[PDB]
RNA sequence: GUCAGCAUCAGUUUUCGGGGGCGGAAAAAGAAUAAGGGAAGGUGGCUGUUUAUAGCCCUUGUUGUAAUACGUCCACUGGGGACUGAGGACUGCGGCUUCGUGCCAAGGAUGCUGACAUAAUGGU
RNA sequence: CUGCCGAAGGCAGAAACUCAGAUCAGUUUUAUGUGUAAAAUGAGAGUUUCUAGUGGGCCAUUUUUGGUAAGCAGAACUGGCGAUGCGGGAUGAACCGAACGUGAGGUUAAGGUGCCGGAAUGUACGCUCAUCAGACACCAGAAAAGGUGUUAGUUCAUCUAGACAGCAGGACGGUGGCCAUGGAAGUCGGAAUCCGCUAAGGAGUGUGUAACAACUCACCUGCCGAAUGAACUAGCCCUGAAAAUGGAUGGCGCUUAAGCGUACUACCCAUACCUCACCGUCUGGGUUAGAAGCUCAGACGAGUAGGCAGGCGUGGAGGUUUGUGACGAAGCCUUGGGCGUGAGCCUGGGUCGAACAGCCUCUAGU
RNA sequence: UGGCUUGUGGCAGCCAAGCGCGACGUUGCUGGCUCUUCCUAUCAUACCGAAGCAGAAUUCGGUAAGCGUUGGACCCACUAAUAGGGAGCUGGGUUCCUACUGAUGAAG
């Protein structure tokens, strides 16, 4: 699965740079190592900082303050297509940023064809705001009386005696 | 060279600035 | 039945030969 | 979920080739099955294309002397049997002892018809197809490729319908009475915390 | 002689279970309980409003030094199954034991028992 | 017959002796500019000498120039093939794994888990309906694009001052503006195309009329109450032509997939990996209590050309076995038994009738 | 022995959806005698749509390969038509088994 994590680093100072500037990034990754990797390609493609002359100094998994909470999230990313750019934003209602961002990469593979290194994340953002949000499917699901039949019922021991119920 | 030893990186100067891509 | 009028399975001469010619197309672009 | 010398399956509602693959992979496992009302299968595909996947199978024939070449079955039975089959290593003894383990019917024969007739969940059609989605029948698909005894199975399963209405009727009855002595019978209530 | 069963072991190995630390935001949550703030997908009330005859969200305190969760470790431990038994007096490295021809899971399996012999294994 | 070493597009091996070395490396750092020089790791490093086989070619890789509808041609390096079995890709000289002694157990790689087929008709989220779907594999030839098929987006539009649409109505009067004509009044035809009114009626969007007239939009008002429209991009889907007997995602078949994409577990097995036994080769230690022997340990095992070593069998000769034999030699047959990795050897039974064999050497019309 | 192949020519300019090119347009000039089967890319026959199609006759186009597509020396007749192709024989020109077809035949 993913974990967020904050990604906080810098180059090696020198006498050029007595005191460099520390550059924190908040990112999604399995683990730790694909997370200072997917850091560094990004700081490289931002502001051309070198991973040799660079160092990871700090590295925090973050959890979610409120788990038990349903929220919407709006997610701002850039895609690499044949034409190698594209720039969409979707949102999705879940109860954690990490589930949030895995249901983008879930959707985005199932729709678009894209890969894990095909996307990168711009913002994952919180509205919380009913008016901000923009989807009609997620509008849906806000509405205050929402009621709805179980979709999908889909229902070893093969050779049942009797026919399925399927229903209520 | 040896790897780089455990060292300090005070930040109240330089407070962590958010990058995004 | 395979329902079509050409064979959806492709013999090894002609696999091959794509990327024989793919490659090249990639050569003649660069 | 235990191995019985026969297992009648009811063939109603079920998919083609979901249900050819469950009981192929008995017959290897060596158990006798008896597919029973083969006219009620269900293929996936609209009529349409069912019928033009069909007719396409009677174009394969040989071009010197067409009675050694494809032998084209029309009976719902016999596709099934074809599915089944094509399933199944025919070609070696185990195979070919396998395939004498399955018999395959139109309607539901006397001998068949006073026997419990279980069900496949994994081939029906109502569990395994999403509503919305087209789909034929096998009794119809052979009607209308060339099998001609549609109406004799249609009538006989009328018949048998009725006659087995009538008995579900007189077993019902005497169920009700057995259940209704049940509670009158008093060891039912006095130590039933075992959960009976 | 043949074939078995079990027990205690040694080598290899697979599969469940328990206990205990140690780390992260010294998990995040959550519960319970005190402040303040905000409101809704607006409840009681009267489309509009601010906890009332439902409640929700945010911050802080507290219960607290909560648990859980994951990671990690134990020279902590309880089981189930399978393959193997090479070597052939004595030394060695070790642990108990008061030393002891002392014992031991410590430089490679022993112990107990049963059935069959006209059968079983093995060969063709 | 077996074992060991083993190529080549100057090699591999053999013998003769250096130094327990800073002595070399299909390598990486450091310094100076792929060259050179002076830390990492690995390895015992070497020198002269002679002597078998080969000096070819196929495939792909990255560096260029000449090129054309279109491929193509010529270089350099790199590997694989060739001497190479095994697992998978339905099968295969060039694709993905993996380098091979005889076995037991465990675990995997590549590829897979609907049935054929060993393994989840597993879990989770989406996309797709194809009257000639897909499983294809940079989807590269057709390829430029078409579609009132679907799902997502990006950028601009109006919208309880009532959105789009729908019905009701207005959509005028100067004016039949002017040339143009049988007949043309906005609408056969030639420049616009002005004005009074507005909330709007265009010298007029189309039909139509010989000419008219009449209807329509494009433009506004009444009712009606909420979202609606336009242009692009992405994925799947249809189409983007192909013939000649039957027909192939491998087959059966599959449509909340058994197709497409992703994520996570569980599972399947190669000669591969690990533990053990055994065979052989090499190497190393020890051995005065068949020395041509004994003993301990570790590593190793494809193999063509080629090189080296040890054995099995056949005829004859010398030596030996107090050797075998009419109470049955040799030979031959055999569903008998035993030994050796093997060349082969011994033996039981039957037949048979007069010679034959082991050991150490010699020899060859072996 | 290309998933080949088929219906739309060559040069220049003007645009210009868009990314110096630039698509469509737009303008400038000179071998035959008999044989089984298959494909449709249909000559005729069947049924349809369009056209100044009044009728008759006809043109083009669609589904369609079920059934036909001749007789004689490109020529001249017949015919509804004389459509196009794929997978035993002869002339002028250069100096065993298996298949196919019929016939028996032991056997639950």
């Amino acid at each position: 699965a993913l974990k967020e994590y904050q990604v906080v680093g810098r180059k090696v100072p020198t006498e050029h740079e007595p005191v460099p500037k520390l550059f924190r990034m908040r990112l999604f990754a399995p683990n730790e190592s694909v997370a200072k990797s997917r850091y560094w390609y990004f700081l490289k493609m931002i502001n051309k900082v070198k991973k040799a002359t660079g160092e990871i100094v700090a590295i925090n998994e973050i959890s979610e303050p409120k788990p038990l909470k349903a929220k919407v999230f709006g997610i701002w990313i850039r895609y690499d297509s044949r034409s190698g750019t594209h720039n969409m934003y979707k949102e999705f209602r879940d109860t954690t940023r990490v589930g949030a961002v895995e249901a983008m990469y879930a959707d985005m593979a199932a729709r678009h064809r894209a890969r894990f290194r095909s996307i990168r994340i711009l913002k994952v953002v919180e509205v919380e705001k009913k008016e901000d949000v923009r989807r009609n499917y997620v509008k849906q699901l806000l509405n205050p009386h929402l009621k709805f039949p179980l979709p999908h019922r889909r229902t070893k021991k093969v050779f049942a005696p009797h026919r399925p119920s399927t229903f209520y | 060279a040896p790897p780089a030893k455990a060292h300090f990186v005070s930040t109240e100067n330089n407070e962590p600035v958010t990058l995004h891509p | 039945v395979s329902l079509k009028k050409k064979s959806k399975r492709r013999t090894t001469r002609l696999r091959s030969r794509i990327e024989k010619k793919a490659a090249e197309s990639k050569r003649k672009q660069k | 979920s235990e191995f019985q010398k026969v297992v009648v399956i009811d063939a109603k509602g079920h998919l083609l080739g979901r249900l050819a693959s469950v009981v192929a992979k008995q017959l290897l496992g060596g158990q006798k099955v008896v597919v029973v009302r083969c006219e009620e299968l269900n293929i996936s595909g609209h009529f349409f294309r069912n019928k033009l996947k069909y007719l396409a199978y009677l174009r394969k024939a040989c071009r010197y002397n067409p009675s050694r070449g494809a032998f084209h079955f029309r009976a719902p039975s016999r596709i099934f049997q074809k599915a089944v089959r094509g399933m199944l290593p025919h070609k070696t003894a185990r195979g070919q002892a396998a395939l004498e383990h399955l018999q395959a019917v139109e309607g539901i024969p006397p001998p068949f018809d006073k026997q419990k007739r279980v069900v496949v969940p994994a081939a029906l059609r109502v569990l395994r197809l999403k509503p919305g989605r087209k789909y034929c029948t096998v009794g119809r698909l052979s009607s209308e490729v060339g099998w001609k005894y549609n109406d004799i199975v249609a009538k006989l399963e009328e018949r048998r319908k009725v006659k087995s209405a009538a008995f579900y009727q007189a077993k019902l009855a005497k169920q009700k009475k057995i259940a209704s002595a049940k509670e009158a019978s008093p060891v039912n209530q006095k130590l039933s915390q075992f959960g009976y």
